RNA sequence: CGCAAGACGGACCAGAGCGAAAGCAUUUGCCAAGAAUGUUUUCAUUAAUCAAGAACGAAAGUCGGAGGUUCGAAGACGAUCAGAUACCGUCGUAGUUCCGACCAUAAACGAUGCCGACCGGCGAUGCGGCGGCGUUAUUCCCAUGACCCGCCGGGCAGCUUCCGGGAAACCAAAGUCUUUGGGUUCCGGGGGGAGUAUGGUUGCAAAGCUGAAACUUAAAGGAAUUGACGGAAGGGCACCACC
């Protein structure tokens, strides 16, 4: 029976869209399909930044963050426990969670 | 209510509604609520036509006095602001009320120990008192209404456009029923300001009753 | 370019953006616009200078979109191409 | 709601519908009265006009074609009028 | 719907109810008709006359204000042309697609857009054979096509 | 719970009233649109009906996402 | 026996079919 | 730090757009094309759907050139393994790319033919048009952009509702069906045998289109419920668990 509505993937009106790699996998992955997450991520956590920023010749320098915009396979992904199975009522919430 | 003037609205009425905010709708608006409208504002508020109001008013206090028996009105409300206000109507008019949380299955479970048969429904609230209308579908009750601009106008028979949402409105839309029906039924007349005061039905937040608990002395 | 003793003399290469700015300024729900433009200044100096530009979501704008139409794109895009050339 | 005067439309909904979906069938177009304040001739111009209306005896150019309502010059006036 | 595209548009022109002349309309259809000929004279068609009239000369519909219609009145003294303006059209098109796709083979877009051309031509070439405004002997053939501008 | 006063402060308190009601306001802040509906009443001119200038700029809607 | 490599196995045996069929031409 | 070649067009990139579908993403120019809106322009039934016939038709595959960066059917190894002609790893020919010619098939899917009418509500978005306080830029007014608040048409959608339908899952269409008839094309008739044999036809080939029978069989299947089960996800308990 028909899981979902939006087939798995977000195209409507298309007929083909170009294939992405995921990212832990390699498997050619329709772009819309992809469990597609951007991580801002700092170059250091919490017990470098103490250490770093001591020996940071400067006075007042911010660090720089790495982007870094991560593809997913869907097996990638729940392997990874990016996304969860939901319940058939929680299927159908899109909002991301908080 | 209608081509008549011992029942045509009055001017200290007037004041009254303007004072509680009974003029002021949502921002949203229901299709079936889009004949109790005069036009929106800038701030997308949309603004009530209180002549339909107080139409609405009358004919609601019309049904409810058809009512021979007063002691099966049902005077719902579940949401705060409307607790007192219906706990005060039917001291007002004899009715019997529904203060906060409404068992499911009073209407229709006839074994439960809140089951009441009423012959007419009043609520504070569609969408908040949604249960109750849901159970007036299951034994034949016709339902009066107190409807926002955006209140949901299912199993509603008469629905009285108001501001609902705010505690002054709701005090003064009940205590207007109240004073309404009384006065039809022939327990006041209609040349007196009537005794009891629009004051006494209002909601009052927890912070203004410990503001009256200080300021006695 | 010269080495005269104990001073290596240099002279401008090429001015670049670090990757920290350059993917910071890239948000979703806004147009890129890019433009490149083949240069020679009064000296003999060939450069192609890279600009990029972002849609600025407004003040009291409510709509999540920031999206150019094409035609404002590529007017924009000539207006960066005219104006590197206009100051090169 | 289910009772509607279909036959008598309230004039704020017929101007607000689509042309062709009104009770009877009736445009939003009009012809202009268009002077420009170089010449002395007044020139109908129709509201949509899609061409370069000229002045005949060259004071000026009149009105520009857009998508919908022609853009009137900088300078002219319009009534627009009726029977 | 249309013919040749999925598009269900609306945008269609709406007459109004009162086929009455209106009143500042000084012109009298003698004029109208001696105007009519002044454009045709010039190298326009019906449409481009119509539309050349309502805008510069206040003339709504040349029906109304006269009783006959633009191309009846072209037909008349015989200023009319001698093949249909609309399936003029569709063959000057015809025309120009097939000189761009005589050095574009790879293409295949304007090849199908053609083919839809060339079957709008066919379909109205049938319907004026009924209506014998064409010769029953004439048939659109894109080898003598280049020949009728 | 269910006992025999209910409680006197639900019973007795709840007779609160004030000197004067919040209703009773000398001057009424009100809009020109709520004027321009009572003016289509019997109600053209009020005395305690004080119209404020009206609200510039519509911008009351929440930004998407 | 998954239905594409059923039709795959029907192929190659149809394709042992045009060999001695092809030796009586 | 350069040089060369060939692929590919990240992020921007969306339940966004365009296209008959397959499909389509650096810049700029040329070329014809196109829907939508606008229209008091024109023709005046020209139309809807369609045996025959026809155009386009992913990927793989075939033939003759050009090129060969990456990746990689076959193959050579190296592991894992009981075996491992597989999953993992290193090489790697055809191929992947371009040109000309085939081939005509995909879960080519919305598994939903096309046209038309009618029957709910809601806020969004994309295109055009029209109207309306205000802010901002070209500042020197305009008028145009950028927001803002509405309306109209057309489109991709979403949420919601006891419209109604449906075996249900679900569908504003899959509704307006025993209250059964708006038009029309294709096509199904229990499971297998079988998309097989055979004949024709298209193709260089691989194969495609059309396509049975004997025989075999009491079920195969759809949706949903409960349970058990998982080498799925989360929560909880226990010194017959751990610390």
């Amino acid at each position: 029976t028909k899981k979902r509505r939006n087939n798995g993937r977000a195209k409507k009106g298309r007929g083909h869209v170009q294939p992405i790699r995921c990212t832990n996998c390699a498997c050619c992955v329709p772009k819309d399909k992809a469990i597609k997450k951007f991580v801002i991520r700092n170059i250091v956590e919490a017990a470098a930044v103490r250490d770093i920023s001591e020996v940071s010749v400067f006075d007042a320098y911010v660090l720089p963050k790495l982007y870094v915009k991560l593809h997913y396979c869907v097996s990638c992904a729940i392997h990874s426990k990016v996304v969860r199975n939901r319940s058939r009522e929680a299927r159908k919430d899109r909002t991301p969670p908080p | 209510s209608g081509a008549l003037d011992v029942l045509q609205m009055k001017e200290e009425d007037v004041l009254k509604f303007l004072a509680a905010g009974t003029h002021l709708g949502g921002t949203n608006l229901d299709f079936q609520m889009e004949q109790y409208i005069y036009k929106r504002k800038s701030d997308g508020i949309y603004i009530i036509n209180l002549k339909r109001t107080w139409e609405k008013l009358l004919l609601a206090a019309r049904a409810i006095v058809a009512i021979e028996n007063p002691a099966d009105v049902s005077v719902i409300s579940s949401r705060n602001t409307g607790q007192r206000a219906v706990l005060k109507f039917a001291a007002a008019t004899g009715a019997t009320p529904i203060a906060g949380r409404f068992t499911p299955g009073t209407f229709t479970n006839q074994i439960q120990a809140a089951f009441r048969e009423p012959r007419l429904l009043v609520v504070t609230d569609p969408q908040a008192d949604h249960q109750p209308l849901m159970e007036a579908s299951y034994v034949n009750l016709p339902t009066i209404a107190l409807c926002n601009t955006d209140s949901p106008l299912h199993y509603v028979d008469i629905a009285i456009p108001c501001n609902n949402k705010g505690a002054h409105s709701v005090g003064l839309m009940w205590w207007m029923l109240a004073q309404e029906v009384l006065r039809m039924r022939g327990t006041i007349s209609r040349e007196h300001p009537w005794e009891v005061m629009p004051d006494l039905y209002f909601y009052r937040d927890p912070e203004e009753i410990e503001k009256e608990e200080q300021a006695a002395a | 370019e010269d080495v005269q003793g104990k001073n290596c003399l240099t002279n401008f290469h090429g001015m670049d953006l670090t990757r920290d700015k350059m993917c910071s300024m890239v948000k979703k729900w806004q147009t890129m616009i890019e433009a490149h433009v083949d240069v020679k200044t009064t000296d003999g100096y060939l450069l192609r200078l890279f600009c990029v530009g972002f849609t600025k979501k407004r003040n009291n704008q409510i709509r999540k979109t920031s999206y150019a139409q094409h035609q404002q794109v590529r007017q924009i895009r000539k207006k960066m191409m005219e104006i590197m050339t206009r100051e090169v | 709601p289910l009772a509607k005067d279909l036959l008598h439309p309230s004039p704020e909904e017929e101007k607000r519908k689509h042309k062709k979906k009104r009770l009877v069938q009736s445009p939003n177009s009009y012809f202009m009265d268009v002077k420009c304040p170089g010449c002395y001739k007044i020139t109908t111009v129709f509201s949509h006009a899609q061409t370069v209306v000229l002045c005949v005896g060259c004071s000026t150019v009149l009105c520009q074609p857009t998508g919908g309502k022609a853009r009137l010059t900088e300078g002219c006036s319009f009534r627009r009028k009726q029977h | 719907g249309r013919m040749h595209a999925p598009g269900k548009g609306l945008s269609q022109s709406a007459l109004p109810y009162r086929r009455s002349v209106p009143t500042w309309l000084k012109l009298t259809s003698d004029d109208v008709k001696e105007q009519i000929y002044k454009l045709a004279k010039k190298g326009l068609t019906p449409s481009q006359i119509g539309v050349i009239l309502r805008d510069s000369h206040g003339v709504a519909q040349v029906r109304f204000v006269t009783g006959n219609k633009i191309l009846r009145i072209l037909k008349s003294k015989g200023l009319a042309p001698d093949l249909p303006e609309d399936l003029y059209h569709l063959i000057k098109k015809a025309v120009a697609v097939r000189k761009h796709l005589e050095r574009n083979r790879k293409d295949k877009d304007a090849k199908f857009r053609l083919i839809l051309i060339e079957s709008r031509i066919h379909r109205l070439a049938r319907y004026y054979k009924t209506k014998r405004v064409l010769p029953p002997n004439w048939k659109y053939e894109s080898s003598t096509a280049s020949a009728l501008v | 719970i269910s006992i025999k006063l209910q409680e006197e402060e639900r019973e007795r308190r709840d007779n609160y009233v004030p000197e004067v009601s919040a209703l009773d306001q000398e001057i009424i802040e009100v809009d020109p649109d709520t004027k321009e509906m009572l003016k289509l009443l019997d109600f053209g001119s009020l005395s305690n009906l004080q119209v404020t200038q009206p609200t510039v700029g519509m911008n009351f809607k929440t930004p998407r996402g | 026996m998954r239905a594409k490599w059923r039709k795959k196995r029907m192929r190659r045996l149809k394709r042992k079919r045009r060999k001695m069929r092809q030796r009586s031409k």
